[PDB]
């Protein structure tokens, strides 16, 4: 009985390389740069899902490439990309963009719980 | 460095702030989908042996059928939704057709001054050589 917003927990534990691969399959089939929106992004969380730094920094590519291209899912991009900005690292760019997400849907528990979490990793390495 | 390429590909200005205004989930999507990407030890299922007699692995068997059922509705909408996104695009892109189709009338007729208004001046030039 899963969600509308992935835990960030959720985007923690990877795919079995198996999976992974199957979700690349897919997208090679859809045709990589002309597959569908969802097959792609399915694709990418499965990067930023797993532990691999490189394979992560496509899950983050294939997401912005999904946020430029499909307007109505932006609002929910910010999300991924801010998690896969806080997994790889890149934290400012994280605040900034779950920042932007807060406003959209400010109330939302997790746009919060992410906000919050993203912030304290920005405090603590100004330590 | 190379940390600082990948800050450069990934980035992205004046579309934060134009972000537009039951969802299903590009998560959902994802989260409904791995389970029946399993189905790679055989989105149609099996429905052969569906004629034999157990009360409860009959009803297992109906579940895959309605987890897949719940996969093909999500698999639905986001096509869906792609639909409407491109749709969406073709009147944003029709709309800067004729803002640029425009402009032709534009300087069709800014055109049209400069055409005439040499006119007057190749014609004086006519009255002028009425004269030495």
């Amino acid at each position: 009985k899963v969600d509308f917003w992935p835990t960030l927990k959720d985007a923690y534990e990877p795919l079995y390389p198996q999976q992974l691969e199957i979700l690349r399959q897919q997208v090679v089939s859809e045709g990589g740069p002309t597959a569908t929106i969802q097959s792609r992004f399915n694709y990418a969380w499965g990067l930023i899902k797993s532990t691999d730094v490189n394979d992560e920094r496509l899950g983050v590519k294939i997401l912005t490439d999904i946020y430029k291209e499909a307007e109505s899912r932006r609002r929910e991009c910010l999300y991924y990309l801010t998690i896969g900005c806080y997994k790889l690292g890149e934290y400012s760019m994280a605040k900034r963009y779950v920042d932007t997400l807060f406003e959209h849907e400010r109330n939302n528990k997790q746009v919060g719980a992410l906000k919050s979490m993203v912030e304290d990793k920005i405090q603590k390495e100004t330590l | 460095d190379n940390k600082t390429c990948f800050r450069m590909l990934t980035y992205i200005s004046d579309d934060l702030l134009n972000e537009i205004p039951k969802e299903t989930s590009l998560f959902q999507g994802f989260k409904s989908y791995l389970p029946i990407a399993e189905l790679a030890i055989e989105g149609v299922e099996t429905a052969a042996i569906s004629s034999s007699y157990s009360p409860s692995a009959l009803k297992s068997f109906s579940q895959t059928l309605v987890n897949s059922l719940e996969f093909l509705n999500i698999q639905k909408n986001s096509t869906l939704s792609e639909i409407r996104d491109i749709e969406v695009e073709v009147e944003n892109l029709r709309q800067k057709k004729e803002k640029l189709l425009g402009k032709i009338a534009n300087i069709e007729q800014n055109q049209l001054l400069l055409e005439d208004n040499l006119k007057q001046i190749d014609d004086r030039l006519d009255f002028l050589e009425e004269y030495g």
